[PDB]
């Protein structure tokens, strides 16, 4: 299980000691868990949960729900930083052929738009699982003041 | 003599995958702008762009997608991780493309961690050989990881070893006395406001230009931001119209701070991964190096601890219930046999043949030098059943 | 049963001798930004002995580091300190010869290497025959045109394709020096079917037919 | 849409350009980059619906891809990667052999 | 309390149903706090508890030692839940000299707004000015009583020290709500579950 | 009325892994017991009392 959590910038040490430590300690009480892999960055916290390879399948979603529960309540204590459980489960399991759409001298925006049109036309296929793009671009607008 | 010779018989938990696909990973010494990662990427690309068995090759700057549930994936280590997937025609080792790439990276720039990788069949295990060292103090666990790798590099059958998050980052510490501020007509409020306008300006509403959303951000003039050199002796302006040089600042200096940590089990730790050489199996190498490293570990405060990070852990975890389950079934089949027979004498008689069969299983294995395969660890039981039959 | 492991190879590295410099700090020492490592509770570096081995030397950096770390104190005039590290063995380390200016061919690989034939790219090779792409249909009776539309490569691929009923080729080799990388403006050699495709220029073969049916929603 | 915003009288109602620099929208410092054959591109991964009969989903998919190509506008290069249908085909072939 | 006639196992489903039924309706309550305490009572089993008596020391350092104990305990083979008791949460009162405050013409609400704007600014941030990763870090945010005792104001606002205007009451423990005691002496216990 | 019962709330502080929320309040020489709360010469924002 992957659990991501951002923050609008802060000293990495304080970031971890405040958000990561609390998340880890609170989640520790969860049953049937084995590994708690921490991951810190200047303003990012990532938690990796690995349960013991001795439990039966099928009930895995129940454990995921338990995790969501354990973190939902405790959420009311973190500071104003963003927070959201990334993947209660890793849907990224199977993937058929991928398709790259190369182009130059055009709008990356229109490129993504064409890809979306492709997704809409693809929906017409008989069976479809997940459809995910990559390397998207999110333009921003800076406003420098004199 | 058979049971005797069993000692040096090497064991391996999983073979590789014959898939014609291959991947290569790179890690930069320290975290830099993603531009540097792309630079190394494009250089390597320009190097390999025309050759046989070279087709369907893509890059990954910051994250590697997932093909099958075979491998894992470093999620977001842009400043320290990259990926390159290549497709061969018939065999990645047909012309030893992997070896050619190794020589290429060797002749390439130094201090660039790199590793080749043929897809692996079975549960993910990451690097073939790793080790984890714990410590509640940064410098202590660091120096101990170093003192450990020193002894670890004794045997030359390992290509290279690589520590984890063992490098600091240039941090800038600044602070003000706030006395000159009120003296010059400046308050803490405007202080924080300016400090924000210098790093990341305030945030404003987003826009809806299409199905997507674009969030606009404010910021001060850029003719005062962008590089540290120009940030020296800054005549910072004041909300009162005045402008005074940065002389009113203090303790503005450089410090070191590693921007990456691993609080495994709420405790800092380091993971040292090492490549291999020759042809031995990680298990055998671990067994060989077990005593010396164990003594080294003993020579350290009790609050610290070392553990392996290779594949032995996974192999043992997998075979865990095996030992605690198989004997019961053994007695089950034994009684099953006793059903057809009526004397313990005949029982032991036919049972004598069961273990003796371990002759061929090893005779036809030692000359070939094939490691003990897990699948064989399973099939031997079927062999017992058929021979008893 | 038993084999022989290969010999030991010194970890490749690129170091540099110590040369006292007055780079703005008397007898200061400058080095690239990737040659600093924290030891104990202070920054430090690695110095290489004449007998092929590495040792650690604690330093005290005071001067700012603008892509070039400048330190003052703890130096050995004419000592090959490392400038590439982050993975060396702290206690001791058998180092590789770093004497060449660039022991790696990377100093010239950026321009040319010389191994085999070059790679591929759109604009030099012949694309495979594919169904006619719905043309950009940007033609308008005429001027300026966005630089992205025209894909002139070495002057041998002027956008000669005509925007008419057949998407043919023509003799429109006008080249104006007003190349501001934003828009091309010409006074002569222009017509109604002078415009061309925006992105699919080099990826298109001359005289190739197109289709009027365009994708839109 | 924001360059011509005014203010109050006592606030010296002026244009944003007359006061600040309205930087044109642009892409931020990248965080995840994709590249095909050393050239920037945009990939699209598709997953087979659970329980979907493989070896056919790919057939219909490539057919639809052919149609899309028939509708592919100018300056668009389609490139397929990881056609597992072929992998499974060769695998099962050697297996049955 | 559900009826003692249902089978076990599905109890979590009922709990989830409760959470669902209240989640949506939450959007109607006023600005008051709200949070479901226990969808289930985890407090079922508890091994031996341990009280750590002490006097003439910091309750803060006491709790810190207990936390260190928790970290060292994690090393034990099997562990269920670990919960402390009678914790202390020190607060900081800020009494204002209302008379002098009005005499200065300003009100404490403005001071509140100013302090909010000052605290809401992170004193650090990544810059990456050069090729290598770089970040800045300053020391200006509030972290203790002294960290706020020397805060100024504007010129037209009579920039003065908080002490010169109000009484910065030292942090102290609030009126208790749950007290633990061993053998008639205050202490801090720690319950552990298998 | 708020400054007499429970003053306004302000930002919290991060002195350690825990968080301490500071609270404002008027002068206490006018709060604490009901007996003294009789015949209170309450001050006004205009300086008067
Ligand atoms: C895997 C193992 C090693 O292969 C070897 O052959 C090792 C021997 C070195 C090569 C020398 C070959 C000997 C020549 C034999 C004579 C002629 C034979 C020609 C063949 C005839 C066919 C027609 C061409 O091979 C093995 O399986 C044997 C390994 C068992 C020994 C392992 C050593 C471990 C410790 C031994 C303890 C010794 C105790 C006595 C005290 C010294
Ligand atoms: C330890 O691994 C031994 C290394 C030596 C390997 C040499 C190759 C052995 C192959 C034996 C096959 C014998 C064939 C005889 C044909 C007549």
């Amino acid at each position: 299980m992957v659990i991501q959590t951002r923050w609008p910038g802060a000293t990495v040490d304080d970031t971890l000691e405040q958000v990561t430590d609390r998340i880890e300690k609170k989640l520790e009480e969860l049953d049937s868990l084995d590994y708690v892999k921490s991951y810190t960055r200047p303003g990012e916290s990532t938690v990796f949960v690995y349960l013991k390879d001795t439990t039966k399948a099928g009930d895995i979603p129940d454990i995921w729900y338990q995790v969501r529960k354990k973190i939902s309540d405790i959420q009311g204590e973190f500071p104003q930083g963003i927070q959201g459980p990334g993947f209660n489960d890793e849907f990224g399991d199977v993937f058929g052929s991928v398709y790259a759409f190369t182009a130059d001298g055009l709008d990356f925006r229109q490129l993504r738009d064409y890809v979306e049109k492709v997704r809409l036309d693809i929906r017409s296929v008989k069976d479809l699982g997940k459809v995910q793009m990559i390397g998207a671009q999110n333009e921003v607008i800076y406003l420098n003041f004199s | 003599v058979s049971l005797f010779l069993m000692k040096f018989v090497q064991h391996q938990f999983f073979p590789s995958s014959d898939r014609p696909e291959l991947l290569v990973d790179l890690n930069l010494p320290q975290n830099s702008s993603i531009h540097e990662t792309r630079a190394v990427m494009d250089r390597l690309e320009a190097t390999l762009k025309d050759d046989e068995d070279i087709d369907h090759w893509s890059a990954y700057v910051g994250e590697g997608a997932i093909r099958f549930y075979l491998p894992l994936d470093q999620q977001l280590q842009n400043n320290f991780y990259g990926q390159l997937v290549i497709v061969t025609k018939d065999l990645e080792a047909r012309e030893r493309v992997a070896a050619r790439l190794r020589d290429r990276l060797r002749k390439d720039y130094v201090g660039i961690s790199t590793y080749v990788q043929p897809l692996e069949m079975g549960p993910p295990v990451g690097r073939p050989i790793q080790y984890r060292v714990s410590g509640p103090q940064i410098d202590k666990v660091r120096e101990y990881a170093m003192g450990l790798a020193g002894v670890l590099d004794g045997n030359p059958n390992i290509g290279d070893i690589v520590y984890d998050w063992n490098e600091p980052g240039k941090m800038l510490k600044i602070d003000i006395a706030q006395d000159k501020a009120r003296q010059l007509g400046l308050s803490s409020e405007d202080v924080a406001q300016i400090m924000n306008s210098v790093v990341t300006g305030s945030a404003v509403t987003q826009v809806r230009d299409d199905i997507y959303l674009v969030n606009v951000i404010g910021r001060a003039e850029d003719s005062e931001r962008g590089s540290l050199e120009t940030l020296e002796s800054l005549q910072i302006v004041t909300p009162s119209g005045t402008s005074i040089p940065l002389k009113a600042f203090a303790k503005v200096s450089y410090e070191l701070e590693q921007p990456l940590v691993w609080r495994r089990d709420r405790k800092p730790t380091i993971t040292v991964k090492a490549s291999l050489r020759g042809e031995i199996q990680p298990t055998d190498l671990v067994a060989r190096l077990a005593p010396e490293v164990k003594r080294f570990a003993d020579g350290l405060p009790a609050n610290y601890r070392i553990e392996v990070g290779g594949t032995v852990e996974e192999s043992g975890k997998a075979e865990g219930p095996i030992a605690k389950v198989v004997p019961l079934m053994l007695f089950l089949m034994a009684t099953f046999l006793m059903i057809q027979l009526q004397s313990v004498q005949k029982l032991f008689l036919v049972a004598s043949v069961a273990p003796l069969g371990l002759i061929g299983v090893v005779a036809a294995l030692l000359p070939t030098g094939t490691p003990m395969g897990f699948v064989a660890i399973l099939g031997i039981l079927a062999l017992i059943g058929i021979i008893i039959r | 049963c038993g084999a022989e492991p290969p010999a030991e190879e010194h970890v490749r590295v690129l170091a540099q001798t110590v040369k006292m410099a007055e780079f703005a700090a008397e007898h200061s020492v400058v080095l690239p930004w990737s040659a600093l490592s924290k030891v104990g509770e202070q920054p430090a570096v690695w110095l290489l002995d004449q007998q092929g081995k590495a040792r650690l030397q604690p330093v005290r950096v005071a001067r700012y580091a603008s892509e070039k770390v400048v330190i003052d104190g703890g130096l050995e005039a004419g000592q090959t300190v490392v400038t590439v590290g982050g993975q060396l063995l702290h206690p001791g380390q058998v180092v590789e010869v770093a004497q060449p200016p660039q022991p790696t061919q990377s100093t010239a690989s950026r321009d040319a290497v010389g191994g085999g034939q070059p790679g591929n790219s759109r604009g030099g090779d012949e694309p495979p025959p594919a169904p006619p792409r719905p043309v950009l249909t940007v033609t308008v009776k005429t001027s300026v045109l966005p630089a992205s539309v025209l894909l002139e490569r070495d002057g041998k691929t002027q956008v000669w394709v005509v925007d008419g009923k057949q998407s043919s080729v023509a003799l429109r080799e006008v080249q104006v020096l007003s190349r501001d990388e934003r828009q091309v403006v010409i006074g002569q050699g222009l017509a109604d079917g002078d415009r061309v495709v925006r992105a699919g220029v080099n990826s298109l073969k001359p005289g190739q037919k197109i289709k009027l049916d365009e994708d839109a929603r | 849409d924001l360059q011509a915003v005014n203010l109050r009288v006592n606030d010296r109602f002026y244009r944003l350009s007359d006061l600040a620099s309205i930087s044109r929208d642009f892409v931020d410092p990248p965080t995840s980059l994709f590249r095909y054959k050393g050239e920037p591109a945009i990939g699209l991964a598709v997953a087979m619906k659970e329980g979907g009969n493989i070896l056919e989903f790919g057939e219909a998919l490539n057919a639809r891809m052919q149609e899309i190509t028939g509708e592919l506008p100018v300056g668009v290069g389609v490139h397929q990667v990881s056609n597992q249908a072929q992998v499974v085909k060769k695998a099962v072939g050697g297996f049955t052999r | 309390y559900l009826k003692d006639t249902t089978k076990a196992g599905d109890i979590p489903d009922i709990w989830y149903q409760v959470r669902k039924k209240i989640s949506d309706i939450q959007g109607e309550f006023p600005q008051g706090i709200q949070g479901p305490g226990f969808n289930d009572e985890f407090g079922d089993v508890f091994g031996s508890v341990y009280a750590f008596t002490a006097d003439g020391l910091d309750f803060r350092q006491l709790r810190d030692y207990v936390e260190k104990v928790r970290l060292d305990i994690r090393s034990v083979k099997d562990l269920g839940k670990v919960q402390m008791i009678g914790a202390q949460n020190e607060v900081i009162y800020l009494n204002f000299s209302t008379r002098k405050l009005a005499a200065l013409g300003l009100d404490q609400r403005q001071v509140v707004q100013s302090l909010q704007a000052q605290n809401a600014v992170t004193p650090s941030g990544v810059v990456e000015a050069g090729p290598e990763r770089i970040s800045v870090r300053t020391s200006g945010n509030f972290r203790s009583e002294k960290d706020l005792q020397a805060v100024n104001l504007r010129v037209n606002d009579r920039f003065y020290r908080l002490s010169d205007l109000a009484s910065i009451s030292r942090d102290f423990v609030d009126p208790p709500t749950s007290l633990f005691r061993y053998k008639g002496e205050p202490a801090i216990g720690l319950a552990v579950a298998m």
